């Protein structure tokens, strides 16, 4: 059995249903958005969204509609989880805590029945009598609530009609009346019938039925004035009421199908719907009085490519989208010079279909870094996720040479900081900070023409300022100096730490410990330390008022860091780092009253030691790296809490979770400096410094995803990095509709040099693949070679083949005709890339189409149609046959590691296809022979092949231990919840043995990674316990949600560990806490779940 | 088909859509593999045939010899072709055979460790799996042309048996007491079928052109007499309602239950709504059907229209259940098929005939 | 990414600042390679080095520093050229030679760490000061045929003299040899003659016993 563990780095982004109605409260205006598990309550403020809770379903969210029954103050909501879970939420707030409590609960699953082919249709009877689902063809399973149902307790009606489009409740029927266009071999027809809950079957509809549109695809039942239902289709609109029957055929709607709508007006009067191409047009019903005169449909504009679209009030609508960004838009009453009454307001981020990424070391650090292409025809672009404690960099300030930041409160009044302190190489400015403006100031006191080693407010309403040739103490009202201590022997002051109270200065090899008193810099003590002092430090710990009885220094010649007791300079400690290279930056600081003396060392490594302050005895010697530069180690606040900044050329925060610090990447290109700048417009903020530029920017409270975007306005396919050339391959697949043109100006339409593959191997709308190549700076896509007409490109894989040094995008396209159903002819090109310029090296035809490519210990692997074989570089340059390989349906899939090779069939689901060398033919290890429809494929270990099925699972094939042998055994099985896309080794920080990042078509980008059998017990019984705790939101027991379900199987969870339900043991109080570690402590399990927490 | 794959890849149709219609793909491009053979054994013709419900591994054969073959499908070989060899066999040297022709062997469902069989001895023997040695014998006064097994049921485990009496026979494979008999047909009941969506609906075809659907909970006759023409010619029950014109000898309910096709030996099928038996009227054309004992046909299960797959003479016939028309005409056999069983998993058909051989057909390419 | 620019830019941050500043590292790298007292203190000559780092002057920060090194080495070759020493004195010679280069070249390491790593170490083309150093001693003393000669010569004589039942200097040959492979002439120069010369003798002594 083996032992995997499944997270979730990015939660799911792409929005299937979104409703809007009175959830939270009467007077509210809620916009619920069901990301795919994810419930995003929202309150439609003024402006913007204000989110009030985000419950994770445990299901794929398939039906959403809100709901009011006779009596109920407020909307309850109706959430059907694809698995066919039926819970009936309610919201209620007790003050800070709210809580989805849910009023009834129960699965509506038929044991057999063909799940219907327009896919689960849940609609509500206007009255709130009933909720009809159409789950499976033939049947319409019907719901009571007059009745008080605590189980859902549906009941089935029978369909004569068993190809339903769409279905929707009619207006102002005294008896609930179902609208619905059914397809039967003459055409599609609305029909109408009275469902009777007494009866529990349907009866005549109140009007009868009537022939509609051949692609009459939709239905809007209009509210009380109107009645009857209106029609959408390919190229007409026909309203029907029975006797009434208004029908037209606007030109501008036969451009693309209409798939969403929504009402505007509680009557009814206009009515919005959005297409696949992503136009918004605004259907307007005209009354007499009432009747209904004529239809009429504009075009409001454009969004993006809205799946499900409502209004909120004053034009805001929510343009919520599967495939690109999940707009909110402006309808503005007049033209926006450009025909368009939509301008865009908001965006939310949305990671959507990830049809493949690669996780690539950019910025040659040790942090991966995600490069997604997300996105499809319009919204296609690429995603670059990097974790971490990014910097919402405010404002940004060009300043070469800095070398040193410190903040002043220039006015002793004024509680924030509004004066910033820099210093330069033999000099020194002062910035105040009047807002957001800021502007140079002169601080008199300060000596403006020499270097600063620290200045800072301090004891008695004063500042100070050490120099490199004497420590001053400047009043801070009116402005001058009252004390200005020097070397007695005039020497320059090499090092310096001061306090609120105290202030030490090493001079070469002589320490001067002064007390700050008012208006008087009193020398309290001195001594000579034995070797010249490299650095130092006094910060406060414990409780003492700004009086810290110790004083750690690191020494040059004899590598050392020591805590000398104030104010005799007692050596209490010595401790030797060791190595060649002094100490740099030595911190004292408290993690959580945890006390620690960080000293850094000048090669970059760092160390901490567990301080004890009243003896200081340093315990628990840890080293960490962090770096290679000098590192400069500056505490700062944030939250209620002190951390540590360690400015690098890898700037690194430290901080304490759960009494263990947590070393953190920060996602900048360098950080020389660094200091809390709580300005009074930047209010807790850190201005960061380097070595071209000053910048202002608070930083992550928890880190967090960082998502750029690159938008290339065509779908892209596949995606290899080409580490020499420095550049990226993406396949673009951009829409032309004619000779044939552009329909927009596309990234491969806006490409700096371009080509047409001129090969002569083969003598509405198209696709135009591409092979584009985008900088890894820039992200400006340097070239975008065009592919042959009627030609896709599917493959696409970066690799040096054969023993030639040269390093070449390989492509292996497949010729597309309309007539065909599987393709027949395709190639293998190998396109190298070399001085901004794309030359064709080889090509090679063949006889199917190239799915997927791997290169394979420099011989590349294609895999034609239903065969797999293994190409060679010729020293000729034309790749030449090796072997092949002829039992599969279809091997779309292929991955490798070491020989042996792992092909996902595209319904066998995997064939451990192995090399032998020895005589240069395949030989199949082992099979599955599940029928497991494949969509991603990915290897773990030498005896672990992860495998993602399009049913929304996850399975693992272990090579087991005669002919049995060739079995590929499934050991672990889980649920997952998405179409698992892409799946690609690596991991977004620099325990758990491996680490496979995969994509999906929601934008969730979970992380799988192998565990040991003893953590794997001890999480299963975590898991086990936490169900047993933890409550739902639809009640809906997690070892159902992660049953390994099929249409044809169901198998309870094993071999995989919820890691969203472990990781929500981190937010649950202290006595729930307890009780799931009823029998081990709880801070040892708090630790376990923080390292795996670490993971992604 | 690139279509489909790329648009399950970005999400726009769901899986489903792919999943659906590749199938409806394969299974119109179905026809013999001579890549692929299932080993001779049977003296006889082939009566009947049954994949295993779940993980579709293994498959029984009875033989009109009285040998129970028992295949297995999977390639456990390495070459393209190969032969699914026979992993077990009920020969006539096993000291419980089957005296005379084995008409149909069924898995017992939810659980692949027994299969159940009966034969022209006027017995019904539930076999073990692993040791194949009878569990239970139920002896009838007279011959056994079909049983079948509830697909559905967890709650009871009774088994329709239709005698060459008139009187269908209900055996209890748990505490034995085939006491419980469905009174009302009139001559002999040629092929009987549980619904596979609800647990107690049997329904019954019988040699009088009569099928009749029994609530077998019920004790007090059949909820419905099917009736060709929807009670147009309406006439009281007593020698009227008569599903066809000659003897009916085959019942399959389609996949989702909703809907029982019957063949009878006037050479017409009929797919009667199994709610209230009215015939809904699809032509299916005349299709040629001769035989005298439970001719057995299957239902495509997972794909985008349902086809059915019935024995057409010496071939078999591929209809589209919902419109009638003929896909076309699996044509390989060189007898009349006695049965054709579909594997859902991977959209193959295996057809038992009466020349001893085993015709797997596949899809091309 | 609000970009502010309302500022008064009046100074000039170096007077004379990259040729005083570097004259005054040239006496402490002259002071540290003889072996005398830094008259100046090592804070000042590292925060020295960090302010010549920030304008940009590292790479001719870094040439500098060759020269003073360069002509230095140099200087000790002479001693060496001398032939009026024994093989075993000469190797405790320039054994020595040795151990003062990595004692002071650890020296001006410390002093030039900020050049060594911010600069040196992205240069990946440029080796660190640390391989400076084995490179300038490489070339300009060991690769010296004479000194290699009389060198290997003596390591080889000592290991036959041991070899013969004789005590000899280990610490001084560790040295040595640790000195060839840091320098990496280890194989080239002195692996192949040992293994030479260690063949003849054994295979010398095997005949020979054998017989008695």
């Amino acid at each position: 059995m083996s032992y995997n563990y499944v997270v979730t780095a990015q939660k799911p982004t792409a929005v299937n249903g979104c409703v809007t109605g009175h959830f939270t409260s009467a007077e509210d205006l809620n916009l619920l958005i069901a990301k795919n598990t994810r419930l995003e309550i929202y309150v439609v403020t003024a402006e913007g969204l204000r989110p009030v809770k985000e419950v994770g379903m445990y299901g794929k969210i398939a039906v959403m509609e809100l709901f009011r029954p006779k009596g109920e103050s407020k909307d309850l909501l109706f959430i059907l989880t694809a698995k066919y879970n039926a819970c009936i939420l309610e919201y209620k707030q007790s003050g800070e805590s709210i809580d989805i409590i849910t009023r009834a609960h129960g699965n509506v699953q038929d044991r057999i029945g063909r799940p219907s082919e327009t896919g689960i249709i849940g609609i509500i009877d206007p009255e709130c009598r009933m909720i009809g689902l159409r789950l499976y063809d033939g049947l319409f399973k019907v719901i009571p609530l007059d009745r008080d149902n605590k189980e859902l307790k549906a009941f089935n009606i029978r369909l004569e009609e068993l190809h339903v489009i769409d279905v929707k409740f009619l207006y102002g029927c005294q008896a609930p009346t179902i609208c619905f266009v059914y397809q039967d071999p003459q055409g599609r027809h609305v029909k109408t019938y009275e469902v009777s809950l007494r009866e529990k079957e349907f009866n005549k509809g109140p009007w009868k039925q009537e022939n509609v549109e051949a692609e009459a695809s939709m239905v809007i039942a209009v509210p009380e004035p109107f009645g009857g239902a209106i029609i959408i289709g390919q190229e007409s609109i026909t309203y029907h009421n029975g006797d009434k029957y208004l029908a037209i055929a606007p030109p501008i709607i036969k451009q693309s199908t209409i798939v969403c709508h929504n009402r505007v007006d509680p009557n009814g009067s206009r009515y919005l719907l959005g297409d696949m191409e992503g136009r918004l047009f605004m259907l307007l019903l005209e009354k007499e009085e009432v009747t209904l005169k004529d239809l009429r449909v504009e075009l409001l504009g454009e969004t993006s490519i809205a799946e499900c679209l409502t209004y909120l009030d004053n034009g805001v609508v929510f343009v919520g989208s599967r495939l690109g960004d999940s707009q909110l838009v402006k309808l503005n009453v007049d033209s926006n010079e450009q025909g368009s009454y939509v301008v865009a307001m908001e965006t939310f981020t949305n990671l959507g279909p990830i049809v493949d990424m690669c996780v690539v070391d950019l910025e040659r650090q040790g942090q991966g870094q995600l490069v997604t292409c997300s996105g499809a025809f319009k919204e296609g672009s690429l995603r670059i996720i990097r974790n971490g404690i990014g910097i919402h960099e405010h404002a940004s300030i060009d300043l070469p040479g800095i070398k040193g930041l410190w903040p002043l409160r220039s006015d002793p009044n004024r509680e924030t900081d509004d004066t910033l302190v820099l210093s330069f190489v033999g000099q020194t400015r002062v910035l105040m900070l009047n807002g957001e403006e800021v502007e140079e100031t002169e601080l008199m006191g300060f000596v403006d023409d020499q270097q600063t080693f620290f200045c800072g407010n301090v004891a008695h309403q004063q500042l100070i300022q050490i120099t490199s040739a004497s420590v001053r103490l400047v009043s801070q009202e009116p402005k001058a100096l009252v004390s200005e201590w020097k070397e007695p022997q005039a020497k320059n002051i090499s090092v310096a730490s001061c306090n609120s109270s105290q202030v030490v200065v090493a001079v070469g090899r002589a320490l001067y410990y002064l007390q700050i008193h008012p208006q008087e810099l009193r020398q309290i003590s001195h001594t000579e330390m034995e070797h010249e002092v490299a650095c130092l430090d006094i910060t406060p710990l414990g409780d003492s008022n700004g009086l810290s009885p110790l004083c750690a220094i690191g020494l040059w010649t004899d590598i050392s860091a020591r805590i000398l007791k104030l104010p005799s300079f007692e050596l209490l400690h010595k401790e030797m780092l060791g190595g060649e290279i002094i100490p740099r930056s030595i911190l004292m600081t408290t993690f959580e009253s945890s006390h620690y003396l960080l000293c850094a060392l000048g090669d970059g490594a760092l160390f901490y030691f567990g301080l004890n302050i009243e003896t200081g005895l340093l315990s628990d010697r840890k080293k960490v790296t962090l770096g290679t530069q000098p590192t400069v180690l500056r505490t700062f606040r944030s939250l209620s809490t002190t951390n540590v900044f360690a400015c690098s050329d890898r700037p690194t925060v430290i901080y304490s979770s759960n009494h263990k610090l947590v070393f953190s990447n920060v996602n900048l290109k360098e950080v020389n400096y660094m200091c809390p700048l709580n300005s009074d417009g930047y209010p807790d903020s850190l201005a960061l410094a380097n070595n071209s530029t000053l910048t202002i920017g608070t930083i992550d409270e928890i880190q967090k995803l960082h998502i750029r975007t690159v938008p290339l306005y065509e779908s892209p396919r596949k995606i290899c990095y080409q580490e020499v050339s420095q550049c990226f391959g993406v396949l673009s697949s951009r829409i032309e509709v004619q000779g044939t043109t552009a329909l927009r100006p596309s990234a491969s339409t806006q490409a700096l040099s371009s080509s047409v593959s001129s090969s002569k191997l083969f003598s509405e709308e198209v696709e135009v693949h591409n092979l584009l190549i985008i900088d890894q700076h820039t992200f400006e896509v340097l070239h975008a070679h065009q592919f042959l007409q009627n030609e896709y490109a599917l493959s696409l894989v970066s690799c040096k083949l054969g023993k030639d040094p040269n390093t070449y995008f390989i492509v292996g396209t497949a010729m597309v005709y309309p007539e065909e159903a599987e393709p027949k002819q395709g190639r293998i090109v190998v396109f190298q890339y070399s001085d901004g310029k794309l030359q064709t090296v080889a090509e090679k035809e063949v006889k199917g189409a190239v799915y997927s490519m791997v290169e394979f210990n420099g011989k590349l692997l294609a895999s034609i149609n239903s065969t797999v074989r293994l190409y060679e570089w010729t020293t000729e340059k034309e790749l030449r046959t090796e072997c092949n390989h002829y039992n599969n349906i279809m091997a779309l899939y292929l991955k490798t590691k070491g020989d042996f090779i792992l092909v996902g069939d595209l319904m066998r689901s995997v064939l451990l296809l192995a090399y032998k060398p020895m005589e240069g033919n395949f030989e199949e290890i082992a099979r599955d022979f599940n029928p497991n429809w494949m969509s991603a494929v990915e290897i773990l270990d030498d005896d672990n092949f992860l495998g993602a099925e399009n049913a929304f699972n996850l399975f693992v094939c272990q090579k087991d231990s005669d002919e049995e042998r060739q079995h590929l055994q499934e050991v672990g099985l889980f649920h997952l919840g998405e179409f698992v896309n892409v799946f690609c080794h690596g991991s977004l920080v620099m325990p758990t043995q491996g680490s496979v990042l995969f994509g999906t078509v929601n934008g969730m980008i979970g992380l799988v990674t192998s565990l040991s059998e003893s953590w794997y017990n001890l999480l299963l019984d975590m898991q086990n316990r936490l169900n047993k705790v933890i409550k739902s939101v639809g009640k809906i027991e997690h070892s159902f949600w992660r049953s390994f379900h099929t249409e044809r199987k169901t198998e309870p969870a094993t071999g995989f560990i919820d890691g969203d339900l472990i990781e929500s043991f981190l937010d649950i109080s202290r006595p729930k806490m307890q009780e799931v570690v009823a029998n081990a402590t709880a801070d040892d399990l708090i630790k376990v779940v923080e390292e795996l927490t670490r993971i992604h | 088909m690139l279509g489909f794959l790329s648009a399950r890849q970005t999400g726009l149709e769901d899986p489903l859509r792919l999943r659906r219609a590749e199938s409806t793909r394969r299974v119109l491009g179905l026809e013999l593999n001579k890549d692929r053979d299932v080993e001779r054994i049977h003296g006889g013709g082939i009566n009947t045939l049954d994949i295993e419900p779940v993980e579709g591994r293994y498959m029984l054969s009875g033989g009109s010899d009285g040998v129970i073959v028992l295949y297995d499908l999977e390639n456990s070989s390495r070459q393209s072709y190969y032969t699914c060899k026979a992993v077990c066999s009920i020969g006539r040297d096993h000291p419980d055979v089957h005296r005379y022709s084995v008409e149909t062997v069924q898995w017992y469902p939810h659980d692949t460790g027994m299969f159940t069989s009966s034969s022209f001895d006027k017995t019904l023997k539930v076999w073990d799996t692993n040791t194949l040695q009878t569990a239970d014998v139920f002896n009838f006064e007279e011959t056994v042309y079909s049983h079948h097994m509830s697909p559905v049921s967890t709650k009871h485990c009774l088994v329709a048996v239709g005698t060459r009496g008139p009187k269908v026979q209900l055996c209890d494979l748990k505490s034995g007491s085939c006491s419980h008999i469905l009174q009302g047909h009139r001559q002999e009941i040629l092929a009987v079928s549980w619904s596979p969506r609800y647990d107690y609906i049997l329904a019954t075809a019988s040699a009088d052109s009569r099928v009749k659907l029994w609530d077998v909970r019920r004790a007090s006759g059949c909820l419905i007499t099917l009736d060709q023409h929807n009670g147009k010619k309406s006439q009281a029950v007593e020698s009227a309602n008569t599903a066809h014109n000659g003897k009916v000898n085959g019942l399959c309910f389609t996949s989702d239950g909703l809907h029982l096709l019957t063949v009878g030996t006037d050479n017409r099928m009929r797919l009667w709504n199994s709610s209230n038996g009215e015939n809904t009227l699809v032509n299916y054309g005349k299709v040629c059907n001769n035989s005298k004992k439970g001719l057995k046909f299957t239902v495509s299960c997972g794909c985008s229209s349902e086809f059915v797959f019935v024995p057409y003479g010496s071939t078999i016939a591929v209809y589209t259940v919902y419109s009638g028309e003929q896909i076309t005409m699996l044509k390989g056999h060189y007898k009349t098929v006695d049965c054709c069983v579909f594997q859902s998993n991977f959209q193959e058909l295996y057809s038992g005939s009466r020349d001893c051989n085993i015709l797997a057909w596949v899809p091309s390419l | 990414k609000l970009v502010i620019k309302n500022f008064r830019d009046r100074p000039r941050l170096p007077d004379n600042y990259t040729q005083d500043t570097w004259r005054k590292l040239h006496e402490a790298v002259r002071a540290v390679q003889s072996s005398t007292s830094i008259r100046y203190n090592l804070e000042e000559l590292y925060q020295a080095v960090e302010n010549l780092c920030s304008h940009k002057v590292s790479p001719m920060l870094y040439k500098q520093l060759r020269q003073a090194c360069e002509d230095h080495v140099q200087a000790q070759i002479l001693p060496f050229r001398e032939d009026s020493l024994d093989s075993v004195l000469f190797l405790k010679k320039i054994n020595t030679c040795w151990q003062d280069h990595c004692r002071q070249m650890i020296m001006i390491r410390s002093i030039f760490l900020f050049l060594d790593r911010t600069y040196v170490l992205q240069n990946s083309t440029l080796p660190s000061i640390w391989d400076m150093g084995l490179e300038l001693f490489r070339t300009h003393i060991i690769s010296d045929k004479m000194v290699q000669s009389k060198t290997i010569d003596g390591i080889l004589l000592l290991i036959e003299r041991e070899r013969s039942g004789e005590a000899v200097d280990r610490s001084l040959l560790r040295s040595l040899l640790g000195m060839l492979s840091d320098l990496q002439v280890y194989k080239d120069s002195f692996e192949l003659k040992f293994l030479e010369e260690t063949n003849c003798l054994y295979a010398a002594e095997g005949q020979r016993l054998m017989q008695e």
